[PDB]
């Protein structure tokens, strides 16, 4: 039964696919956009902190 | 102004932001204090705290509740009065006088040159208590100086004072505890004040 060999197929054929590996650091990959990254403290559009220093975060 | 001594009580009545300590003003929320139980060490009423602090400094003193010393009242001394140990005269460690000059020593210097300098002066010794201490502290106090100086020079009066004072506290006060209480003061008929401004 070719069957128990078919792991050799898998490999072999994976080899002549193109690596699938996301090229960091030099060409990082996508994060999602929701993702939770470093958080920031933003600005009104004139300037002004956006934070009133309420501590509830 | 509102020149009431206890204005900081209608701080800690508002059930709402409207009255506010200026003191307390933006330095903390609720969360991030660290709350404990205290008595207030100004005067003799003794009443229950809560003492709040943020970071080691402490921001506010709020009145806690104890019906049978202060309810739930201060003064405005013992709600704001707290920032004598943060005034940047503290002493943080232990000093010793060289060539006139005061300056920082280790505790071990320290006690060894106290320690001869105690020893060298025999029962020569008098002992200043003053009034800020402690209980335990002023039996401290009194130990040391009845058993490691050997002298009953001891007087916690720094104040004006007298020996027929020493003599009533000690035929009168001392050893009588709870004889008189708040909750008596509230239902005493008449009260006479000698000497004293409630
Ligand atoms: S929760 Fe309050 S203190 Fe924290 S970032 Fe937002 S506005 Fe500033
Ligand atoms: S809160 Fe005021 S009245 Fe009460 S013990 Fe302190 S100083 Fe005295």
């Amino acid at each position: 039964f070719l069957d128990a060999l078919a792991g050799f197929a898998v490999t072999l054929g994976s080899m002549f696919k193109k690596p699938i590996t996301e090229g960091y650091p030099e060409k990082p990959g996508p994060v999602a956009p929701r993702y939770h990254g470093r958080h920031q403290l933003n600005r009104y559009p004139d300037g002004l902190e956006k934070c009133i220093g309420c501590e509830l975060c | 102004p509102f020149q009431s001594y206890f204005s900081g009580n209608t701080v800690q009545i508002c059930p709402v932001g409207a009255l506010t300590g200026t003191a307390y003003r933006f330095r903390a929320r609720p969360f991030d204090l660290v709350s404990s139980p205290s008595v207030c060490e100004h005067c003799a009423s003794g009443c229950a705290q809560r003492t709040d602090h943020r970071r080691g400094k402490v921001l506010r003193r709020l009145a806690g509740d104890e019906p049978e010393v202060n309810e739930e009242w201060n003064c405005d001394k013992g709600r704001w009065a707290f920032t004598y140990a943060t005034v940047g005269d503290r002493i943080t460690t232990p000093m010793l006088r060289d060539g006139g000059v005061l300056r920082p020593a280790s505790w071990s210097e320290a006690l060894t040159v106290a320690a001869a300098g105690l020893l060298t002066a025999a029962g020569s010794t008098g002992v200043l208590v003053g009034g800020r201490c402690t209980v335990e502290d002023a039996y401290a106090y009194a130990k040391f100086a009845r058993m490691v100086l050997n002298t009953n020079d001891v007087d916690f009066r720094a104040r004006p004072h007298s020996a027929e004072e020493a003599e009533f506290l000690a035929a009168h006060v001392a050893g009588q505890t709870m004889g008189l209480r708040y909750a008596e003061l509230e239902n005493a008929p008449t009260v006479l004040l000698a000497g004293f401004e409630p």
